[PDB]
């Protein structure tokens, strides 16, 4: 403003601001059991065996 | 079998202004 005497006056705000934030998280499992017996009483010293 | 996996991201920014004017013209020979 400027009347009779003269004032001057001046302002400026700026402000900014980012935040950001990743998290990824990954899991795999497996297991398997597999297991064979066999017994024969078959009576042969080499077919049984066999 | 195990497998574990972990990831992670952050990212920042900051940003900041001023200005200042100011004028002064005093006439009341004399000038300003």
């Amino acid at each position: 403003y400027e009347d009779k005497i003269n004032v001057g006056g001046g302002l400026s705000g700026d402000h900014c601001k980012k935040f950001g934030g990743g998290k990824t998280e990954r899991a795999r499992k497996a297991m398997a059991v597999e297991d064979i017996i066999s017994r024969v009483r078959g009576g042969s010293s080499g077919w049984s065996g066999g | 079998e195990e497998q574990i996996e972990a990831f992670k991201s952050i990212i920042q920014e900051k940003t900041s202004n001023f200005n200042a004017a100011i004028s002064l013209k005093f006439t009341p020979s004399l000038h300003g």
